[PDB]
């Protein structure tokens, strides 16, 4: 929608040069922690071939030894020009996933770093005001800036008749939508793939045979918001 | 250019009020009618007349990008002011 | 293996609408009209299909338009008559269709304008 | 600047807010200008998206910084172009120096 | 045959020779982009919008214009067609006002959207733009003519189709401004329609300034009761509210156009409505009350009267399922007293045939007719677009038209015979000249008004009008099926109620004056308590308080035709229904469920509870009247006038004078356009 | 006593053959006789030829009229008048 | 100068302006030069004349033209406004 | 604002006031439009 | 150019050859195929081959989707079978999704595909719910979504955006209870589709 | 009309089908007024379970009645795993709802609808 604001670049590195000791800090209260431990090692293992069969993605694959990232497999935007390495977890329990999750944030700040160095100068929304609206100058100054304006707030941009499943590594794993356009500018059917979706349907495999406050430590490394598991 | 009606109720500037026999207006028992009292009809008639040497003039609104989309004033007429119509002000060829 | 149903396809039991909005209401078939201000005829190609308008009441405290009626905004699209008749019948709508109204053609002829001896000179351009 | 209101009922604003939070009617005013007679944004519907204020092309409906406002009742929420145009007199001095700061930026 | 073959992008058309490019390619399905052209208007070819490619030719041409020659491809979407529509759009745009967030054609805008379809993105333009003074034309039509982009639709439709050249173009080069150069007002009962044919926001309707944007009205598809011709509209609603009136393309009827009435009279739909039912207090005056105590009070009355003690009259707006169901509940208690407020000659065949009192050739037939003899009609204010469908075939077909009656302007020339009844006696009888034209015409039409039939001499005046219809089928003139006597109404429910057994014209209730009196939505002030006895028990079904509500004992509040499914039948009958746009306002209901509520209560339940039952009826006593959009046709001319010259009635000397003579007596003529407050700044501005 | 009569038919059908005799050959004769009474004639494309009668208090009767002749039209209005 | 006229004392539908018995046979000359049926074609010599009488175009001898033409007056006036030669002040 | 003082404007409030819910000062809503539809008065003679 | 997507000729080649292979081998179901412009492979298949095409996709050497990436449905109420089922799958070992479609009607049952994927059976169970799709051989087939008793599929075009019933807590009863919806505000419906068409590319023919 | 069946494969396979929900329905009132507490009567409770299968009695289409059974045994489920709360249990019966008016008089005297 908008540009960075002058500074804000500044700012996100003074945070990033810090943050890896406060990950750091977390480390020491859980990854040998022998009560940590007790919780998460060895529950609710997957085996590679069950995760894959019952749809799971990001983590809940990766923590199982699968080699799967869609921002390595599948590259968007520009995480081809990024450098950063897949935590892969060996035994697809609970505390192979959480490190991985903890890993996986090293690794952001590791791109963040890239992108406050490679970011490049330039617009910030396609220049086609067809699509995206003209800057507010524009609009008020030009007659087809001003026209492109009304309709985009109105009307909206006109899709092509057609349908897509777009999917990004999202925090949580595989986050897709199956997008279907008439041609008109409103979708005509939308539905979003969750990755937690998947996961929470597995809770009953992978909790068969653990204790009554397991379940609590699994539905815990499977990362569950229902925001967008009931959509 | 706020005023009362007869039951005492304050008239808004779009010329709201409820009527005698309303009963709605037992919502503001033990409470007050948000009214404000900066009447835009009254304000924008309060601002100079404009006098420009041409018969076409042009108004944004003041501000550049802040104002409004720039528009362009025909003057010929003689016996009224050119008005504009996004902000109101006013323009006569001297 | 399949089976055999001779009767009419009806869903009417199955579909969870209340019966008032089966039974009461009228389902109009019908091609849009060209919205007389603009000359495209985009608007006028696929069938809709509406439902009959319903009281619309003013809101007591901010005079917002209040309603009762759950197909108040209902509209599908339909690219024939025919589809739009079969999905009223299985649903037990009753309903009107309207026949498309399609423009008549024009004989143009921009010579006409000046014409010797007919009406159709035009004084002006 | 004169005391005019910026709005001229164009319904922008109305047309893009995702929530459908805005009502507004409008009729030539009795000086022959276009202005609305009723402006409402339900505020327990609106999502604070900042869409209607992208929206308008004369930068009439913002949103202004305030957000220490909450009521004891629903209906306090409900606002009115009474209560809209009292905001923009209230709040004008913060919400200018706000435009004033972040304009180039849109 | 006589086609020949053309490629639109390589797909084979087969055209019409003098077919144009434009027209071409809509057989295959697609639109030009255009702004000049209109199908209904003559070939301008200025905006320059249509320009396309021919394959092969280095110059674009105008699809519009250009007729297209055999083996053409034309290719609609090449980059040579694209670069000439951004062209043109660039052009278009660049002394244009940025005005969209103002105007009132944001949002159903050809420019805003052609510009985004065809249109680059962005401008180049570096300079100042044009800025033009308005126009005054009256208070219908507003003008913002920096918007107006110079294509001449207005002019065009100003003189072809309403007849009128009062618009122009005064100027040269950029500085080329339409108008009338003069103050002048453009007041036509058509006037309206340029707000419509208008591609951009210039001439906008004055009364819908400001009030709604075109993405959020619900549009409601009905039929208009201001005249007889059943015009098909469109009517705006938002939020239950009615925001404006639309043309509804019918080539049948009107066409795509509608008279300044049917546009801009709804407003007295907000004003002088009936909300509550009313009975007069001790003191007697009109008091609101209950549907229970207002129907007790009529039921009680009704089951005390009996045969010629109860009459009805039904005024000018009343539909159809209220016609038969106030019909039965009378018929329940004997009487046949079901009378209307406009005559119709109850001579020799009265309304035993449908084709005594019908428009015969239909609307689209006059486009077929070469010779046209009006007689004692006004058909200008009467019918204005059955006027307007004359003036086309004036224009197109140079058909010739008499008239018998006032000199009055119809916007076109015509040979006037005079005004006065006799010279049908010296038609019909050879002796007048205009005979020699009607006998060689090939397919003559006479067309005699309602109005004329007004008149107390109103028999002898159809039989005369008849007996030249008859003299023309006995001669070879004609071709049988061709059917020549026309008979054109002014008022919405007359067909109808004739249709039903009605009796036109309220000399019944005069010859037995009757104990109790249903006032049906009747406002013309035919019958008034100086005709009934003492004690008459008066009933106003309606829904505006106007002339009939005053003197009533009770009042039934009803609807408007924008507030109810109900059945009209146009002046050629056919039969068309009207939509519930928004629901009547308070209190009132439904008119045909007044009178159904009303009979339960007296103990003469009607037999139908629904509109479809009620529907239902209306197909036992005319089947015509639930065939909707059908133009059914009638015979029996022959037994019509056999029976029409059993009674010798004379012809008055007075001249036939047309109720409507100027353009001020259009505006206001029901109840609906009496509580306009647009139709009254009409009525100022055509007389001061 | 007798009310209205009302007699529906097709203009182009052959069940109202008959009927269509009838009101060329007859109707005017009728009309004549019985010149109080309204004898409504209505033409519709496809119907089936009807002999509505209304009697006092809104009492009706039908009588179908199809593949009629123009004799045995006129029997069937007889026993109406009658 | 302007395209749109208002009336003023000087210049109204009431200024008085005729041809003289002159030039209404020089008018009858001109009319005959055309095919019988497009009288309209005479608009631009007549108000021509009207001018060389006169000096310049008065609304009301605009007028004039357009009642003995038998042309709408609006007609008159698009050509009066287009060619330069005319002097309507 | 004692270095960069906000502009100056005459509808701007001279006095800001704190939130005025559940005081009698609270905000009430209601409809700014006026009534769409003006019904028919009777006369007040009784003619009939 | 800047300003538009570029275009990737060797998957679009890829992808279709890919459907001819899969055309190939399974035609007693496959009824149609076709890759978009974005290079997305489809495959419409007969509804009686939903089994044996996912199992034929999952399982075999070249194609290996061990992965259901979704299963939705699509509701065209203009169409005898309103209902389009559509399966997005994942292959790792080739880098690549296909999307599997068939159809039905209200009262055709479809064939479960919890045995080809595990992952279908709550997809599945939110079709039924949602779309009102029977899904035979389900192991669990009941609501998912939407509240316990709750009447009709809200998913359907047909099906009113505000629903029929709505909640309120009624002190006399000292329960939550269900009443016929009434809105203060309607909904307010737009017409926002422009008259004049957008896209030559996809005419219709007349 | 030769059709993918779902289970009946014709109408006296289907109106088995009905008469075991039937029973199971009819049992379970019983149970369902203890267990939810309810304060009808299991009078009540059956003849609401009568009048749910009586008003889809017309049913001639075998997949039709296989839905409604389908659906049925899905009400049963909620109810007797104590799925459904107390709330849900009562929704058949609207007793908040105040009576319709059904003749024309009274829908008539309150508004527009019919
Ligand atoms: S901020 Fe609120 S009112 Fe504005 S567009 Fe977003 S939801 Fe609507
Ligand atoms: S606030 Fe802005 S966008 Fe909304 S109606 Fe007013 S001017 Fe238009
Ligand atoms: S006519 Fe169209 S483009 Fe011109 S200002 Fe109005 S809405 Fe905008
Ligand atoms: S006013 Fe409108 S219709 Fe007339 S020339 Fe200008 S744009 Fe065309
Ligand atoms: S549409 Fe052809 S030039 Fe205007
Ligand atoms: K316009
Ligand atoms: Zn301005």
């Amino acid at each position: 929608h908008q540009d960075l604001p002058l500074g804000l670049m500044d700012d996100i590195y003074e945070f990033s040069k810090n943050f890896s000791l406060r990950i750091d800090e977390l480390e020491e209260m859980l990854t040998n922690n022998r009560i940590w431990r007790n919780r998460t090692v060895d529950i609710g293992i997957v085996t590679a071939e069950d995760a894959l069969n019952y749809g799971f993605s990001g983590v809940m694959l990766r923590g199982s030894g699968i080699q799967w990232d869609l921002r390595k497999t599948q590259p968007y935007d520009v995480y081809d020009q990024v450098e950063f390495d897949v935590p892969i977890g060996s035994r697809g329990d609970c505390y192979d996933r959480y490190l991985c999750r903890v890993e996986e944030m090293r690794q952001s700040i590791r791109i963040i770093s890239q992108c406050l160095n490679k970011m490049p100068p330039g617009e910030i929304k396609v220049d086609d005001a067809k699509v995206s609206p003209p800057k507010r100058a524009e609009m008020k100054t030009s007659m087809e800036s001003l026209i492109h304006h009304f309709k985009l707030y109105t009307e909206g941009y006109q899709v092509p008749p057609g349908a897509t499943y777009t999917a990004i590594e999202a925090p949580k794993g595989e986050f897709g939508v199956y997008l279907v356009s008439d041609g008109s500018s409103r979708p005509y059917r939308c539905k979003i793939k969750a990755p937690g979706f998947a996961h929470l349907a597995g809770l009953d495999k992978m909790s068969k045979g653990h204790m009554l406050a397991d379940v609590v430590a699994i539905i815990g490394t499977q990362d569950i918001v229902f925001g967008e598991v009931d959509r | 250019g706020v005023r009362t009606s007869p039951t005492g109720e304050k008239v808004t500037h779009t010329g709201q009020v409820y009527d005698d026999g309303d009963y709605r207006k037992v919502r503001f028992v033990g409470r007050q009618k948000e009214v404000n009292e900066n009447f835009a009809i009254d304000l924008i008639a309060e601002q100079p007349v404009s006098q420009v040497g041409s018969r076409v003039i042009s108004c944004d609104g003041g501000g550049g990008a802040l104002g409004h989309p720039r528009v362009y004033i025909n003057l010929d007429k003689e016996t009224k002011t050119g008005t504009c119509g996004y902000c109101g002000l006013q323009f006569r060829q001297q | 293996q399949l089976i055999t149903v001779d009767e009419k396809l009806d869903i009417t039991t199955i579909t969870g609408v209340p019966e008032e909005h089966i039974k009461t209401r009228k389902a109009r078939i019908f091609v849009p009209a060209r919205n007389n201000m603009q000359s495209g005829v985009n608007n006028t190609k696929k069938w809709k299909m509406e439902f009959d308008t319903r009281e619309r009441w003013e809101n007591p405290l901010m005079g917002w338009a209040s309603t009762a009626d759950p197909l108040s905004n209902l509209v599908l699209t339909f690219s024939t008559k025919e589809d739009a008749v079969a999905f009223a019948e299985k649903n037990g709508w009753s309903y009107d269709v309207e026949e498309r109204k399609v423009p008549k053609p024009k004989s143009k002829s921009y010579g006409a304008n000046f014409s010797w001896n007919k009406r159709t000179r035009v004084s002006t351009k | 600047p004169s005391g005019e209101e910026r709005c001229i009922a164009c319904k922008l604003c109305e047309a893009v807010c995702p929530a459908q939070a805005i009502t507004i009617e409008a009729e030539p005013r009795a000086d022959g200008s276009r202005r609305t007679t009723r402006y409402d944004i339900d505020m327990t519907k609106c999502i604070y998206c900042g869409f209607c204020q992208e929206a308008c092309p004369v930068d009439a409906i913002v949103e202004g910084p305030n957000f220490e406002f909450s009521t004891e009742t629903h209906e306090e929420l409900l606002y009115n172009k009474e209560k809209l145009l009292n905001n923009g007199d209230k709040w004008e001095a913060e919400i200018a120096a706000n435009i004033q700061a972040d304009y180039l930026y849109r | 045959s006589n086609l020949i073959e053309v490629f639109v992008d390589g797909q084979s058309v087969m055209v019409e020779p003098g077919t144009t490019v434009l027209q071409a390619c809509e057989k295959v399905g697609m639109q030009i982009p255009r702004f000049c052209y209109h199908e209904r208007l003559s070939v301008a070819g200025n905006c320059r919008m249509c320009l396309v490619e021919i394959e092969k030719a280095p110059k674009v041409v105008a699809a519009c214009a250009m007729p297209v020659m055999k083996g053409w491809n034309i290719l609609t979407n090449s980059e040579k067609t694209k670069k000439a529509r951004e062209g043109v759009m660039e052009f278009l745009l660049a002394n244009h006002p940025l005005d969209c967030p103002i105007c009132d054609q944001g949002g159903e805008c050809d420019l805003q959207d052609q510009s985004m379809m065809f249109g680059s993105d962005r401008s180049r333009f570096l300079e100042g733009k044009r800025a033009v003074e308005d126009k005054n034309i009256g208070p219908l039509v507003k003008t913002i003519m920096t918007r107006c982009i110079q294509c001449t639709r207005c002019i065009r439709f100003a003189s072809e189709i309403a007849g009128v050249d009062d618009l122009g173009t005064t100027g040269r080069g950029n500085d080329m401004q339409v108008g009338t150069y003069i103050e002048k007002m453009f007041m036509s009962e058509l006037s309206g329609n340029i707000i419509d044919i208008c591609p951009v926001g210039a001439l906008t309707s004055k009364p819908y300034a400001f009030t709604a944007r075109p993405w959020e009205t619900r549009k409601t598809e009905s039929i208009d009761v201001m005249d007889a011709v059943g015009s098909n509209i469109v009517v705006s609603t938002r939020t239950g509210e009615v925001m404006r009136i639309l043309p509804r393309m019918h080539e049948d009827i009107n066409e795509e156009w509608i008279s300044d009435k049917t546009r801009f009279a709804y407003d007295g739909l907000k004003r002088q409505r009936l909300t509550e039912p009313m009975v007069r207090n001790e003191k007697g005056l009109l008091t609101h009350t209950t549907w229970e105590d207002a129907l007790s009070r009529v039921a009680g009355m009704l089951q005390s009267f009996q045969g010629n003690d109860v009459a009805a009259i039904a005024g000018g707006l009343v539909d159809a399922e209220a016609l038969i169901a106030l019909k039965d509940l009378l018929n329940r208690v004997d009487s046949d007293t079901l009378c209307t407020e406009e005559v119709f000659p109850t001579a020799g065949a009265g309304t035993d045939l449908r084709s005594n009192y019908l428009l015969n050739t239909t609307i689209a037939g006059v486009e077929e007719a070469d010779v046209v003899l009006l007689v004692g009609t006004n058909p200008r204010f009467e019918a204005p677009l059955f006027n307007a469908r004359i003036r086309k075939s004036w224009l197109h077909n140079d058909l010739k038209v008499a008239l018998i009656g006032s000199p009055v302007d119809l916007t076109y020339r015509y040979d006037h015979l005079g005004d006065s009844p006799k010279i049908l006696q010296d038609i019909a009888s050879g002796s007048h000249p205009f005979s020699q034209v009607l006998q060689e015409a090939k397919k003559p039409m006479v067309i005699l008004g309602s109005s004329a039939l007004q008149r107390n001499d109103g028999a002898a005046i159809l039989a005369a009008v008849s007996n030249i219809a008859q003299k023309i089928r006995t001669s070879s003139g004609v071709t049988g099926d061709w059917k020549v006597m026309n008979i054109l109404h002014r008022i919405a429910s007359q067909v109808a109620a004739l249709d039903l057994g009605y009796k036109p014209g309220v000399e019944a209730i005069q010859k037995n004056p009757p104990k109790m009196l249903f006032l049906l939505g009747a406002d013309g002030g035919c019958i008034t308590r100086q005709d009934l006895p003492k004690d008459c028990f008066i009933v106003y079904q309606g829904h505006h308080g106007d002339v009939g509500a005053p003197i009533a004992d009770v009042i039934l509040p009803g609807a408007a035709y924008t507030e109810k499914s109900a059945t009209y039948v146009n002046t050629e009958g056919r039969a068309q229904q009207t939509k519930v746009a928004v629901t009547p306002p308070g209190l009132a209901r439904e008119d045909w469920k007044i009178i159904r509520a009303l009979s339960e209560i007296a103990g003469m339940t009607l037999p139908y509870d629904t509109l479809d039952q009620v529907r239902n009826r209306l197909e036992e006593v005319s089947p015509n009247l639930v065939r909707y959009d059908d133009v059914e046709g009638a015979n029996y001319f022959q037994q019509a006038s056999e029976l029409s010259k059993l009674v010798n009635q004379q012809l008055l000397a007075d001249p036939l004078v047309p109720p409507q003579l100027t353009i001020k007596d259009f505006y206001m003529t029901d109840s609906i356009s009496r509580a306009s407050q647009t139709m009254a700044k009409c009525v100022k501005a055509v007389t001061e | 006593g007798l009310r209205e009569i009302r007699i529906h038919l097709c203009q182009r059908s052959p069940g109202s053959q008959g009927v269509r005799d009838f009101i060329e050959k007859r109707y005017v004769e009728l009309k004549k006789a019985n010149p109080d009474l309204p004898i409504l004639i209505r033409e519709c494309s496809d119907v089936q030829p009807k002999l509505w009668a209304r009697y006092a208090f809104g009492q009706e009767k039908n009588v179908s009229l199809n593949n009629f002749s123009a004799d045995q039209v006129t029997r069937a209005l007889e026993n109406v008048l009658s | 100068a302007l395209f749109v006229h208002r009336d003023t004392p000087e210049n109204n539908p009431e200024t008085p302006f005729d041809f003289t018995p002159e030039n209404y046979k020089r008018i009858e000359a001109i009319v005959k030069n055309y095919p019988e049926g497009h009288k309209a074609a005479a608009v631009l010599p007549v108000l021509d004349l009207a001018q060389r009488q006169n000096g310049w175009l008065p609304i009301s001898a605009m007028n004039k033209v357009a009642e003995i033409l038998q042309v709408p007056p609006m007609r008159v006036y698009e050509v009066a406004t287009f060619y330069t030669m005319y002097n309507r002040k | 604002p004692t270095v960069k003082p906000p502009t100056a404007r005459k509808f701007i409030w001279t006095n800001h006031k704190f939130n005025l819910s559940g005081t009698p000062q609270q905000y009430v809503p209601y409809s700014t439009t006026r009534k769409k539809i003006q019904e028919w008065v009777p006369p007040s003679t009784p003619y009939k | 150019r800047p300003t538009v997507r570029p275009r990737n000729d060797v998957a679009h080649k890829q992808l279709s050859a890919f459907g001819e292979y899969v055309a190939e081998i399974l035609p007693k179901y496959v009824q149609q195929v076709q890759v978009s412009c974005f290079n997305e492979l489809e495959i419409c298949i007969h509804p009686d081959g939903v089994i044996p095409v996912l199992t034929f996709l999952r399982d075999h050497s070249n194609a290996q989707f061990k992965s259901l990436a979704d299963l939705t449905a699509v509701d065209i109420p203009t169409r005898q079978n309103r209902f389009e089922i559509v399966y997005n799958l994942l292959s790792l070992r080739f880098n690549s999704r296909i999307r599997v479609k068939t159809y039905t009607d209200e009262l055709t049952p479809i064939e479960s595909s919890v045995p080809v994927y595990k992952a279908a059976n709550w997809y599945e169970r939110e079709i039924w719910d949602m779309f009102g799709v029977f899904f035979a051989n389900h192991p669990d087939l009941r609501r998912i979504l939407t509240d316990y008793g709750f009447e009709g599929h809200p998913f359907r075009k047909d099906f009113p955006l505000s629903g029929y019933v709505e909640l309120r807590y009624d002190d006399e009863v000292k329960r939550v209870v269900a009443e016929p919806v009434e809105l203060a505000q309607e909904f307010r419906k737009f017409d926002l589709n422009s008259p004049w068409e957008a896209f030559p590319a996809y005419r219709q023919p007349p | 009309t030769s059709v993918k069946p779902i289970f009946s494969r014709d109408m006296n396979e289907a109106k088995r089908r009905v008469r075991e929900l039937y029973r199971a329905w009819y049992r379970e009132v019983p149970n369902t007024v203890h267990l939810f507490q309810l304060d009808i009567s299991v009078k009540q409770g059956r003849d609401k379970v009568r009048e749910m299968f009586k008003k889809n009695a017309h049913i001639t289409d075998p997949r039709v009645v296989d839905l409604l059974v389908i659906k049925g045994k899905m009400e049963l489920e909620e109810t007797i795993k104590v799925w459904k709360q107390r709330t849900h249990v009562m929704r058949f019966f609207h007793e908040t709802e105040a009576p319709r008016p059904k003749d024309f008089l009274s829908k008539f005297y309150v508004g527009h609808d019919p």
